[PDB]
C-alpha cells in the first residue's frame, strides 16, 4: 500500500498495476481479517479460548496499515476504534504503552524495549489518525515523552539513536518548533557530514552487545534513523521554508546514495519508512501538472 | 493520616436522552481538591463534562440526565481527575452506549372474530425509567397471515401514553390468527402476536388430576374428574379416556411400531356430583427405557352426543435421579477468618419433605464431615469453621458415596439428588475484610430486613484515624435507587462482627435487589462486598381492582373502582374472559411487562471492551524466602474488588490497592334490550382524586366471567398495571 | 512426628503461595554425614511438615 | 452477491448493511483467489501436480 501511495504521489501509476495491486490489496486486507481479535487487537493468538493476549507493536502497525487502506480502499472503521480501545485499556495505572510479550520472533521490532517508546511510536501514529494534540491518550503520551526528553537530554547518554529519533519526531508533531530546531543543533553535532565524503553513521558498535558477530536481532537502522528525521523535518503546514528543504533535499541526495535500487531491502522497517520519506518527498518537491518552463 | 482515597459507584452504560445515577466519594486529609468527569466519546468528541465539590463522607449519588448521542454504538472515554497536592492522578475508561427502546405491547380486545368485524387494540409507550411515555412511531400495522401489514398510521402523536386504534377486520374469512409490528425513528421492529381464530366453543371443559412429578418408585397413580358446564353447572356423562405410553422399542422410523401401550378409562359421571378413577403404571410400563409420557383425558355428555378433550402432562418423565432435594442458604464466598453457616432444603420426588432421614453433611477439602437428618421440613443447618483452602467443594447427601450408590454405573446411572456447591474463600491479605450475612429466603415486600453483617479489622489500626464509617447502599430496578452508611470509630486492634444494618423495601424498587457495603484504608486498601436478593414484584405505583360485585339492579351505575392518583390517566377495559378461557391466557401480565424489559439486570459487559489492564507482575520473582519456613512465589487465584466491579457493572477510580498482583507468566507455554358484549367499556380514562367513579354499561344474565383491565399512568409516580377482575 | 501443615497454600499478604522443599543439607546431616546419630532436646532436623 | 443486487434494485439498502456486505464480498473473493488454477478453471483440486 505505500509503494501504491508512492507512485500515486509519483504521478507515475498504470491501470493495470493498479489492477494487481488492489487484488493483492485485498487479498492482505481478508487474509488479515481472518486474523482479528475478540477484543479488537492483532497477534500471533490462538483465541476462542479465552485466556489468551494480543500483541501492541504489531497492533501498531496494523493500525497505521488499516490507515492506508482507509487510504485506498475499504476499511471498517469499528475495527480502528476497536484497535484504539484496546489501545486504551493497555495503558498503566498511570504510566503509559507497557510491552505485553505474545510474539514468535523479535527480529522485527526496532526498538528499545522501553514502554514509553512504544507508547510514543503508537501515539504518533495515533496522531495520525484524526484527534487532538491534547487528548487524554496523546496527553499521558506526552507525559511519557517528555519525561524520556529529559533523561536523554540532561543524560549524556539516550541509547544515541532510537529514543531520541522517535522523540524528535514526536514533540515535532506536536507543535513544537524551537525545541526541535535545538534536536537539530543536537543531532547535527552529533553527525558525521564530510566535505568530500558521503556516509551517515558512527562506528556501529554497540554498547550491550549480543552475539557480537553480524549484530544479531539489530537491523542497525541506518538510513530508517535519518529518513525518521527527515520525514520529521520535511513538515510545516503553511509552508516550509527554504533552509529547511535545501537542507533535506540535499540529506535526500546523501541518503539515496546510502540506499540501493534493487528493489525491496534486508528488512521491513527501514522499507517502509524509507518509502514514507521519498513518497512524500516527491510529493512535496514538486506539482503533478506545472511541466513547462525554463530556468 | 490518610492519602484521600475516593470511590464512585457510576454505571458504565451511558444511554441517550434519558436520566440514571452514579456515586461518588472521598476521605482521608485533605477535601479542599475537585474532581471532574469528563465523559467524552473515544472516538470523536461528545462533550458531556462533569464538575464535582463535596467532603468527605459525602456520597452524594444524583441522577443524571443524558442527551441523546449521534451514533448507534460506540464507548465513550470517561477521565475522572483527582489533583493531590504531593501527587497528582486521573484515570479513563471506556463508558459503552446501548440502543434503546420504547417498550410495548398490545392490548387484545378478542381473540374470535366473524366475517365483517373489527378489532379493537391498544398499545404500550414506556422507557426504563416507568414514567409514561408519549412518542411518535413511524411504523405501525397489523399483519395478514401471509405478511402483510395492514393498519397504518405514521409517526402518531401519542399523548395518553397508549394509543387505542381499530381495524375493520373482511366480511371474507380467510382463515388464521395475525399480528401487528411497530418501530420507532431507529427503526427496531417489535412485535404481538395474537390469536385471532373461529369455531363454536365446546360448552364445557375437563377439569382433571394426575400426580404432578414422576419418579422411580412408581406403582399407582390418581385421576378425578368432576362434570362442568356454563355457569359452572353441573353434568353427567360418559367418558374413553385413552391414556397411553409411546416409543415402542423398535427404530420406529415409521418402518416399525411407533405406539407403545395404550390403556383407555371409562366410566360416568352423576348428574350433580362428581367421578373418580385409579390408574397405574406397569400396565404402562415405567420401563427404565422409554421416552416422554404423555397423560391425555376426554369426556364425553349425555342427551346431546358430545365430546371435550384435554392434553394433559405430555413428559412425566421419571428423573435419572431419585430424591429433589436442593440448597436454599448456599454461597459462594467466606474466608478463613470467618466461620461461614447456610441451610440445605432436603426433599424427595414430588415436592415432599418427610422427616427422618438421617444424612451426611461432607465438606471436603474443609476437614469438615457431620451428619445431620430431616426435621419435619427436611431443613438442616450446616455450619463450617474455616482455615482451608481457597476453593473447596461443598456436598450433603443421605446415600454413601464410597461407590456411586447403584454400585459403579459404568452403564446408566440412578442416584439421590445430590446437592453440590463450591465456594472459593474471599482474597483479603491483610484479613480486615468485610462480610456480610444474606437472608437468601422468600423475599418480602414493606419490610425492613435486620442482615447482621460483620465488620473485620486484622491488623486493626496502627497509625490511621478513629472516625470511620461506611455506606451501604439501597438500589434496584437495573440502576441506583437508594442509599445509607453506617459510622463507627475503630478501637486499635478490635474487628468485631456485631453489625446489622436496615434496608428498605417499601417502594420505587423491581424484584431486582443487589446491594454494596464497603470500607476503605488509609493504607491504600479498600473492602467491599456485595450479594443479591431476590425480591418479587411488589408494585411500586399503586394499583388495585375493585368492582360493583355479582349486583342486581343492574343498570350502568355500576362503580367499579381501581385505585389512582388526582394526577393520571388509565387504560380500561372490560371484557368478557370467553375465548381467554376456552384456552389459557398468555403472559397477560406485568410479569411479560418485566421479561419485556432490555437489560434489566446492569450486569455483564459485551464482548469487544475487555476491562482496562495494569501493571503488577514481578520481574525477578524468585523463592527469595528463607527463615522459620521455605516456600516459593507460585500463585492464587481468587476474586477482587475488580471483580466486585464488574460483576456490578458499575466502575470506578482510585489510586489504591485493589487489582490483585498477579504474576506475569513466561512465554514458555502450553323486545328485549340486550346490549354488546366482551366490551362494556373500551376507553383511557382519568382518574379523579378518587380513583374512578364508574358508570358502565352492566347487564344481567350474562353467565360469564369479565376481566377488567385497568392499567394507570401517573405523571407525579409513574406506570400502573392493575390485576384484572371478573364481574358477574 | 514433627508437621507444620497448613492446609490452605496458606502465605499471606502480597502474594499466596504455597508451601515446598529445599535441596541443602543440613545440621542434622552434619551427624550422617559423620554417619554417627544423637539425642537432643535442640532443634536440629530440618521442619519437614 | 445477489441479495446485493436485490436490495440495490429494490431501492432499500443502507451504507452499513452496504459496508458490511461489501467486507464479506471481498472475504469470499480472496477466499475464491486462493483456489485458483494454473489453466483458469475452478474445483476442489489438488493441484501443483
Ligand atoms: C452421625 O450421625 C449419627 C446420628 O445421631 C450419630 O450416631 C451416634 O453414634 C454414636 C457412636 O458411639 C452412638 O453412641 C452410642 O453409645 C452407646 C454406648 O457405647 C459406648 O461404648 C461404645 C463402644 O466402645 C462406643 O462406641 C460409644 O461411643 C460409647 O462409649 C452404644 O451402646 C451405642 O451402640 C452407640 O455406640 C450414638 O447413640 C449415635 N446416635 C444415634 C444412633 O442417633 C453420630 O454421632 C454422628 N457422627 C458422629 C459425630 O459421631
Ligand atoms: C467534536 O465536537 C464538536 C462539538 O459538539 C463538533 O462540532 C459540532 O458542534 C455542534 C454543536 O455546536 C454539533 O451539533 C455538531 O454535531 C458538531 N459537528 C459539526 C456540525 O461540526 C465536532 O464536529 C466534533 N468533532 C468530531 C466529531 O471529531
Ligand atoms: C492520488 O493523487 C491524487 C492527486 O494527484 C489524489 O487526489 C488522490 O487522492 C490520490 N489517490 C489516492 C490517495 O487514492
Ligand atoms: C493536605 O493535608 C495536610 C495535612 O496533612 C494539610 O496541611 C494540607 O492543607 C492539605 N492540602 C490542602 C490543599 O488543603
Ligand atoms: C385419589 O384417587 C381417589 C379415587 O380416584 C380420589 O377419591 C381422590 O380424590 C384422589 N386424590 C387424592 C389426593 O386422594
Ligand atoms: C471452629 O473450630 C475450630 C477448631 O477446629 C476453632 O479453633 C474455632 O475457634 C471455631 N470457630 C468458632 C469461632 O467457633
Ligand atoms: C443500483 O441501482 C442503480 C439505479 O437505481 C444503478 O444505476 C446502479 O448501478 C446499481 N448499483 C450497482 C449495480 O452497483
Amino acid at each position: 500500500i505505500y509503494v501504491l501511495d508512492y507512485l500515486n504521489e509519483t504521478q507515475q501509476l498504470t491501470p493495470e498495476i493498479k489492477s494487481k495491486a488492489i487484488g493483492y490489496l485485498n487479498t492482505g486486507y481478508q487474509r488479515q481479517l481472518n486474523y482479528k481479535h475478540y477484543d479488537g487487537s492483532y497477534s500471533t493468538f490462538g483465541e476462542r479460548y479465552g485466556r489468551n493476549q494480543g500483541n501492541t507493536w504489531l497492533t501498531a502497525f496494523v493500525l497505521k496499515t488499516f490507515a492506508q487502506a482507509r487510504a485506498y480502499i475499504f476499511i471498517d472503521e469499528a475495527h480502528i476504534t476497536q484497535a484504539l480501545i484496546w489501545l486504551s485499556q493497555r495503558q498503566k495505572d498511570n504510566g503509559c504503552f507497557r510491552s505485553s510479550g505474545s510474539l514468535l520472533n523479535n527480529a522485527i521490532k526496532g526498538g528499545v524495549e522501553d514502554e514509553v517508546t512504544l507508547s510514543a511510536y503508537i501515539t504518533i501514529a495515533l496522531l495520525e489518525i484524526p484527534l487532538t494534540v491534547t487528548h487524554p491518550v496523546v496527553r499521558n503520551a506526552l507525559f511519557c515523552l517528555e519525561s524520556a526528553w529529559k533523561t536523554a537530554q540532561e543524560g549524556d547518554h539516550g541509547s544515541h539513536v532510537y529514543t531520541k529519533a522517535l522523540l524528535a519526531y514526536a514533540f515535532a508533531l506536536a507543535g513544537n518548533q524551537d525545541k526541535r530546531k535545538e534536536v537539530l543543533k543536537s543531532l547535527n553535532e552529533e553527525a558525521v557530514k564530510k566535505d568530500n565524503s558521503v556516509h551517515w553513521e558512527r562506528p556501529q558498535k554497540p554498547k550491550a552487545p549480543v552475539g557480537h558477530f553480524y549484530e544479531p536481532q539489530a537491523p542497525s537502522a541506518e538510513v530508517e534513523m535519518t529518513s525518521y528525521v527527515l520525514l520529521a523535518y520535511l513538515t510545516a503546514q503553511p509552508a516550509p521554508t527554504s533552509e529547511d528543504l535545501t537542507s533535506a533535499t540535499n540529506i535526500v541526495k546523501w541518503i539515496t546514495k546510502q540506499q540501493n535500487a534493487q528493489g525491496g531491502f534486508s528488512s521491513t522497517q527501514d522499507t517502509v519508512v524509507a518509502l514514507h520519506a521519498l513518497s512524500k518527498y516527491g510529493a512535496a518537491t514538486f506539482t503533478r501538472t506545472g511541466k513547462a518552463a525554463q530556468v | 493520616s490518610g492519602k484521600p482515597q475516593y470511590m464512585v459507584l457510576v454505571p458504565s452504560l451511558l444511554h441517550t436522552e434519558t436520566t440514571e445515577k452514579g456515586c461518588v466519594l472521598l476521605s482521608y486529609l485533605n477535601e479542599t481538591v475537585t474532581v471532574s468527569a469528563s465523559l467524552e466519546s473515544v472516538r470523536g468528541n461528545r462533550s458531556l463534562f462533569t464538575d464535582l465539590e463535596a467532603e468527605n463522607d459525602v456520597l452524594h449519588c444524583v441522577a443524571f440526565a443524558v442527551p441523546k448521542s449521534s451514533s448507534n454504538e460506540e464507548v465513550m472515554f470517561l477521565t475522572v481527575q483527582v489533583k493531590g497536592p504531593t501527587q497528582e492522578f486521573k484515570k479513563r475508561t471506556t463508558v459503552m452506549v446501548k440502543n434503546e427502546d420504547s417498550l410495548v405491547f398490545v392490548q387484545t380486545d378478542k381473540s374470535i372474530y366473524k366475517p365483517g368485524q373489527t378489532v379493537k387494540f391498544r398499545v404500550v409507550s414506556m422507557d426504563e425509567n416507568f414514567h409514561p411515555l408519549n412518542e411518535l412511531i413511524p411504523l405501525v400495522y397489523i399483519q395478514d397471515p401471509k405478511g402483510n401489514r395492514i393498519a397504518q398510521w405514521q409517526s402518531f402523536q401519542l399523548e395518553g401514553g397508549l394509543k387505542q386504534f381499530s381495524f375493520p377486520l373482511s366480511s371474507e374469512p380467510f382463515q388464521g390468527s395475525y399480528k401487528v409490528v411497530v418501530q420507532k425513528k431507529s427503526g427496531g421492529r417489535t412485535e404481538h402476536p395474537f390469536t385471532v381464530e373461529e369455531f363454536v366453543l365446546p360448552k364445557f371443559e375437563v377439569q382433571v388430576t394426575v400426580p404432578k412429578i414422576i419418579t422411580i418408585l412408581e406403582e399407582e397413580m390418581n385421576v378425578s374428574v368432576c362434570g362442568l358446564y356454563t355457569y359452572g353447572k353441573p353434568v353427567p356423562g360418559h367418558v374413553t379416556v385413552s391414556i397411553c405410553r409411546k416409543y415402542s422399542d423398535a427404530s420406529d422410523c415409521h418402518g416399525e411400531d411407533s405406539q407403545a401401550f395404550c390403556e383407555k378409562f371409562s366410566g360416568q359421571l352423576n348428574s350433580h356430583g362428581c367421578f373418580y378413577q385409579q390408574v397405574k403404571t406397569k400396565v404402562f410400563q415405567l420401563k427404565r427405557k422409554e421416552y416422554e409420557m404423555k397423560l391425555h383425558t376426554e369426556a364425553q355428555i349425555q342427551e346431546e352426543g358430545t365430546v371435550v378433550e384435554l392434553t394433559g402432562r405430555q413428559s412425566s418423565e421419571i428423573t435419572r435421579t431419585i430424591t429433589k432435594l436442593s440448597f436454599v442458604k448456599v454461597d459462594s464466598h467466606f474466608r478463613q477468618g470467618i466461620p461461614f453457616f447456610g441451610q440445605v432444603r432436603l426433599v424427595d420426588g414430588k415436592g415432599v419433605p418427610i422427616p427422618n432421614k438421617v444424612i451426611f453433611i461432607r465438606g471436603n477439602e474443609a476437614n469438615y464431615y457431620s451428619n445431620a437428618t430431616t426435621d419435619e421440613h427436611g431443613l438442616v443447618q450446616f455450619s463450617i469453621n474455616t482455615t482451608n483452602v481457597m476453593g473447596t467443594s461443598l456436598t450433603v447427601r443421605v446415600n454413601y458415596k464410597d461407590r456411586s450408590p447403584c454400585y459403579g454405573y459404568q452403564w446408566v446411572s440412578e442416584e439421590h439428588e445430590e446437592a453440590h456447591h463450591t465456594a472459593y474463600l474471599v482474597f483479603s491479605p491483610s484479613k480486615s475484610f468485610v462480610h456480610l450475612e444474606p437472608m437468601s429466603h422468600e423475599l418480602p415486600c414493606g419490610h425492613t430486613q435486620t442482615v447482621q453483617a460483620h465488620y473485620i479489622l486484622n491488623g486493626g489500626t496502627l497509625l490511621g484515624l478513629k472516625k470511620l464509617s461506611f455506606y451501604y447502599l439501597i438500589m434496584a430496578k437495573g440502576g441506583i435507587v437508594r442509599t445509607g452508611t453506617h459510622g463507627l470509630l475503630v478501637k486499635q486492634e478490635d474487628m468485631k462482627g456485631h453489625f446489622s444494618i436496615s434496608i428498605p423495601v417499601k417502594s420505587d424498587i423491581a424484584p431486582v435487589a443487589r446491594l454494596l457495603i464497603y470500607a476503605v484504608l488509609p493504607t491504600g486498601d479498600v473492602i467491599g462486598d456485595s450479594a443479591k436478593y431476590d425480591v418479587e414484584n411488589c408494585l411500586a405505583n399503586k394499583v388495585d381492582l375493585s368492582f360493583s360485585p355479582s349486583q342486581s339492579l343492574p343498570a350502568s351505575h355500576a362503580h367499579l373502582r381501581v385505585t389512582a392518583a388526582p394526577q393520571s390517566v388509565c387504560a380500561l377495559r372490560a371484557v368478557d374472559q370467553s375465548v381467554l378461557l376456552m384456552k389459557p391466557d398468555a403472559e397477560l401480565s406485568a410479569s411479560s411487562v418485566y421479561n419485556l424489559l432490555p437489560e434489566k439486570d446492569l450486569t455483564g459487559f459485551p464482548g469487544p471492551l475487555n476491562d482496562q489492564d495494569n501493571e503488577d507482575c514481578i520481574n525477578r520473582h524468585n523463592v527469595y524466602i528463607n527463615g522459620i519456613t521455605y516456600t516459593p512465589v507460585s500463585s492464587t487465584n481468587e476474586k477482587d474488588m475488580y471483580s466486585f466491579l464488574e460483576d456490578m457493572g458499575l466502575k470506578a477510580f482510585t489510586n489504591s490497592k485493589i487489582r490483585k498482583p498477579k504474576m506475569c507468566p513466561q512465554l514458555q507455554q502450553y323486545t328485549v334490550r340486550k346490549y354488546f358484549p366482551e366490551t362494556w367499556i373500551w376507553d383511557l380514562v382519568v382518574v379523579n382524586s378518587a380513583g374512578v367513579a364508574e358508570v358502565g354499561v352492566t347487564v344481567p344474565d350474562t353467565i360469564t366471567e369479565w376481566k377488567a383491565g385497568a392499567f394507570c399512568l401517573s405523571e407525579d409516580a409513574g406506570l400502573g398495571i392493575s390485576s384484572t377482575a371478573s364481574l358477574r
